[PDB]
């Protein structure tokens, strides 16, 4: 179950990006986060487990 | 099962890509067109972070233009997602104009029934919550007298 | 038990040595003059420099610093005897005298974080800011009871004596009894010195008589006293003996060369130094540089007058550097503490915490003589919104609770930001109510900038590039030293110089003929002074203030 | 972190988690506690809209 593109996103988060250690004050966020939505009634919550 | 986990963490220690000075300047020209189409400002910050993962996945010591092509595929889904199913006059004016200038009587148009009126204005009950709960902060004279006196004193 | 000590030789030696120390006969009588002064001024706590004690008798000072209780008691008795020798009547009036300690202590001058358990039962010095207090209640120290039936009198030191030997009634002689006042307060290390990584230390302070009103919540005080434990597990307390007050006032030669106007303009490059990774808003940057500087001390003895506590608000669109600018100031922030949003600890109030009474000084209070950075202004409750108004006007915070009345110093400035609730463009309606802030009191602020995402494609090209270049394959501390120098310089105004500046103030008002002007005269003074503070000049320059007028001119678009 | 029932969590932590997801650090909003733990964790938010 689940669309192909949705699975494509999942890998993108796990690898993650890079927090550039800026000498100049605060550094950069460098961290993406995903809000998982979609149609209910397909037991979606168990899938993400 | 466990073996596949460590491979993912393994690259995160290695590589550690950065922002390319020479390669980005040509890529920036693409963003200029992209910037034309708060949505726009957040986008570049968001996309760049995601693109950093692709370099990590392929041992890339810098960011290439092919990565941006992958970023387009992510935006393709988000394009429909932006519908949430742009206008300034529909938001604030419609609530203000029908408050007092429409109905001077004010009877039967209390807080318990004005929710029905919102139905005709194509406003869901969830959207009015952002409005109804914040009307006391607006400083409306009529709302505070109706809302606070009947809350406990009856 | 009742067993007594007959003429302890150590105590008698201490008494003789301390009396000889106080009897400044061969010298000009510095301490003897102080004793006369205290007798005349009706004060009964003599403060003695520890350095003199080292100079006259090193062994005495070493024993005092290593052993607190008995040495302090003996020295108090010596002071009593010396005062009685100088004047018997003054001694007869009072019961017992107390002695405080001042000066510099080599190893015992510690910070609350450094003040670990190892300094137990030794006299120490603690530096910090008061974070909690209580009201002033009296605690009984010597109760005298008389029994009319048995014609006997019973006295007790420190379960209250209510019954005689044969349970007779006892009506206490209050007048013969002695009561001294008592107060419990606590401390935190200074924000600039306490690391944000590890947990904070809190040390209890108990004040005796003549010290309840000497320190108030929110100031910074030095407390010196005996560090004991009231009764496996023991709670640490500090019985104080002297409290002062603080008054928040090697590269100087390096600084001086930077201040020369012959080489280059320091102000213009300095402004960009604070928002390194934010493109544009250069006018906004100049204002932010202004907020840090500026005078905050006037010769106000026993009163108040016009102040420099005016603050700058920032309103704009999300991700448009509105939220980030606060962080950049917060990082290289002199004497500044962060607080944001709700802050459910009384943002500007003591809240009078129960179930302990503690008076938790708030964010604006703990940030005295600094700059307060606040994010998500609209998140604050209406009570805070009502409360925060009173702080800026008179310059003080008033708190009225169940018996608790307090005076707090509020020498503070605010760098606040909030999102326009739901407004995205915010140009059709005046921001005075469109930014979610309800009252018209917004006019009190110094400035209100609007960073809308106007369709400006020419700027859009530069914004994209500026982000990417920042990797820096190939000057934070400089600004920190700058502010310290300007803190001791008062760039006084010259009316002859100011006149030319004031002439165009009307032209500022007249702009609407072709959002309040009546206050603008106030902000012109601070902004013009700020420009001179950058140049370390004691006199305001006509060119320097001219840029201040332009700052006002572009302040209202 | 895989947050489940994000809409069903208490608002008490919400007033704090907003900054944490942006500054990669959790803050303490008590009267005088300035301790800031390192909260660089990424967020996987799954909840019913």
């Amino acid at each position: 179950f689940g669309g192909t593109d949705m699975k494509k996103a999942i890998a993108c988060l796990l690898f993650g990006g890079s927090r550039k250690r800026l000498p100049d004050g605060l550094t950069r966020r460098g961290d993406i986060n995903l809000l998982m939505l979609g149609d209910p009634g397909t037991a979606k919550s168990q899938l993400l487990k | 099962l466990a073996k596949l986990k460590k491979f993912i963490a393994y690259c995160r220690v290695k590589c550690g890509p950065r922002l390319s000075a020479e390669a980005a300047e040509k890529l920036k020209n693409r963003y200029i067109i992209m910037r034309s189409g708060p949505i726009t400002v957040r986008q570049l910050e968001a996309i760049v972070r995601i693109a950093e993962a692709l370099s990590k996945m392929k041992l890339q010591p810098f960011a290439t233009e092919a990565d941006v092509e992958e970023a387009l595929r992510l935006f393709q889904v988000s394009t429909l997602d932006a519908a949430l199913s742009q206008e300034d006059q529909e938001m604030l004016s419609r609530i203000e104009k029908q408050l007092k200038r429409r109905f001077a009587i004010g009877s039967q148009v209390s807080e318990h029934s004005i929710i029905k009126d919102f139905t005709k204005q194509k406003y869901p009950e969830h959207a009015i919550h952002k409005v109804l709960q914040l009307m006391l902060r607006r400083g409306e004279i009529q709302h505070r007298m109706q809302r606070k006196v009947l809350y406990r004193l009856k | 038990a009742g067993t007594v000590v007959l003429d302890d030789v150590e105590l008698r030696e201490a008494q003789r040595d301390y009396l000889d120390f106080l009897d400044d006969e061969e010298d000009q009588g510095i301490y003897q003059s102080k004793v006369r002064e205290l007798i005349s001024d009706n004060q009964y706590r003599l403060i003695v420099n520890v350095n003199d004690l080292r100079r006259k008798n090193e062994k005495r000072a070493n024993r005092l610093l290593n052993n607190a209780f008995e040495e302090l008691v003996a020295f108090q008795r010596a002071l009593k005897d010396f005062v009685a020798s100088i004047d018997a009547t003054y001694a007869k009036q009072y019961e017992e005298f107390y002695v405080g300690l001042e000066g510099s202590f080599g190893s015992k001058h510690v910070s609350p974080r450094t003040l670990t358990s190892c300094f137990l039962s030794c006299v120490v010095c603690v530096e910090g800011i008061v974070t909690k207090c209580s009201l002033v209640r009296p605690k009984v120290v010597r109760s005298v009871h008389y029994c009319p039936a048995t014609k006997k009198t019973i006295e007790r030191r420190y379960v209250y004596p209510t019954k005689d030997e044969e349970n007779n009634p006892l009506e206490t002689e209050y007048g013969l009894s002695v009561y001294k006042d008592h107060q419990t307060i606590t401390i935190q290390e200074m924000p600039e010195k306490a690391p944000a990584g590890q947990l904070p230390r809190s040390v209890d302070v108990i004040l005796d008589d003549d010290l309840v009103d000497k320190a108030k919540p929110g100031d910074r005080v030095q407390v010196v006293g005996t560090y004991r434990c009231l009764p496996g597990t023991f709670r640490t307390v500090l019985i104080a003996c002297n409290v002062k007050q603080m008054s928040k006032d090697e590269d100087i030669a390096k600084i001086k060369k930077f201040s020369k106007t012959r080489s280059k303009d320091i102000f213009d490059q300095l402004a960009k130094s604070l928002a390194p990774s934010i493109h544009g808003h250069d006018y906004v940057k100049k204002a932010i540089l202004c907020l840090l500087l500026g005078g905050v001390e006037r010769d106000l003895e026993n009163g108040s007058h016009i102040r420099g506590d005016i603050n700058i608000l920032l309103i704009g669109d999300p991700s448009v550097a509105k939220s980030q600018l606060l962080r950049y100031v917060l990082c290289t922030a002199p004497r500044a503490i962060p607080t944001t949003g709700r802050g459910s600890s009384g943002v500007g109030l003591t809240a009078a915490v129960t179930t302990d009474r503690r008076l938790e000084a708030g964010a604006m209070v703990l940030a005295d003589r600094g700059v307060v950075c606040i994010d998500e202004f609209d998140k604050m409750s209406d009570m805070d919104r009502t409360a925060i108004h009173e702080v800026m006007e008179q310059g003080r915070v008033t708190i009225a609770k169940a018996g608790i009345h307090a005076r707090l110093n509020a020498r503070c400035s605010v760098l606040a930001a909030a999102n326009p609730v739901y407004g995205r463009y915010d140009q059709y309606k005046t921001p005075m109510e469109n930014i979610g802030l309800q009252d018209s009191l917004l006019s009190r602020f110094d400035l209100l900038f609007i960073m809308l995402d106007q369709m400006d494609p020419e700027q859009d090209r530069e914004i994209s590039d500026h982000v990417l270049r920042m990797h820096r394959y190939r000057s934070a501390a400089f600004m920190k030293k700058y502010i310290h120098v300007a803190k001791i310089i008062k760039p006084v105004l010259t009316q002859e110089s100011a006149t030319y500046i004031a002439e165009e103030y009307s032209r500022l008002r007249s702009q609407d003929s072709m959002p309040v002007t009546a206050r603008t005269l106030e902000t012109l003074i601070r902004l013009a002074t700020a420009h001179a503070k950058a140049r370390m000049s004691k006199t305001v320059d006509l060119q320097d203030a001219e840029e201040a007028v332009e700052l006002v001119q572009y302040a209202y678009f | 972190v895989c947050i489940d029932e994000f809409d069903k969590m208490r608002e008490d932590d919400r007033v704090a988690i907003h900054e944490a997801m942006e500054q990669q650090t959790i803050s303490i909003a008590k009267a005088g506690i300035t301790t800031t733990l390192n909260s660089r964790c990424s967020v996987l938010a799954a909840a019913n809209s």
